[PDB]
């Protein structure tokens, strides 16, 4: 796993050409994330 | 592992309100949905609560670090995630087996603010070969499974990105 950038604690892609895509984040310590929820689903079959 | 699952009912405005974080954060995606399938809405089946006494204690003591060298800001967010090994993130917790060595911000752990983004890899990087069952990256039969998770950003690293 690489480091943070120095002076920094995680790293933000933002969307600089799809107008409607939200920001993906990504953290170099797995101790910085807990998983609160479990989700199951199925995806949906547009009509 | 020392992990217990909860099962929210419907009714829990718990429940309702990730319900409507899943749901509302569905986008278009530029691959015409290769990698996660075509979608607009999604199927929610069961929401648990992922209760770990361990994990949680190492979640908040690294918080506290990271607040203190931000001037008492943790800059935490609640953020989708997509992994095939979602069963091990949630008994042994996110460590660098967990990491993406070919990401596009380096070797590290990737969230989404949209569902949609964490959904193209519920199946591996780029959907992998999809289902399990019928090799299919928009299988609308097999059930699959987001993370949402907290997430401490603490002083993010801005980069703009296509
Ligand atoms: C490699 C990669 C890049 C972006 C993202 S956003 C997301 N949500 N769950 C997994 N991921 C990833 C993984
Ligand atoms: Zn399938």
């Amino acid at each position: 796993m690489a480091h943070s950038p120095p002076g920094h604690h995680s790293v933000t892609g933002r969307p600089s050409v799809n107008g409607l895509a939200l920001a993906e984040y990504v953290i170099y310590r797995g101790e910085q994330a807990y998983p609160e929820y479990l989700i199951t689903y199925q995806i949906m079959r547009p009509e | 592992s020392g992990t217990i699952l909860i099962d929210l009912s419907p009714d829990d405005k718990e429940f309702q309100s990730v319900e409507e974080e899943m749901q509302s954060t569905v986008r278009e995606h530029r691959d015409g949905g290769h990698a996660g399938g075509i979608f607009n809405r999604y199927n929610i089946l069961k929401i648990q609560k992922v209760c770990n006494k361990k994990l949680w204690e190492r979640y908040t003591h690294r918080r506290k670090e990271v607040s203190e060298e931000n001037h008492n800001h943790a800059n935490e967010r609640m953020l989708f995630h997509g992994s095939p090994f979602v069963n091990a993130i949630i008994h042994k917790g996110f460590d660098e087996r967990h990491a993406y060595i070919g990401g596009m911000f380096g070797a590290g752990i990737y969230f989404a603010e949209n569902s949609s983004k964490s959904n193209q890899y519920v199946y591996g990087i780029g959907g992998g070969t999809g289902c399990p069952v019928h090799k299919d990256r928009s299988c609308y039969i097999c059930h699959r499974q987001l993370l949402f998770c907290r997430v401490t950003l603490g002083k993010s690293f801005l980069q703009f990105s296509a």
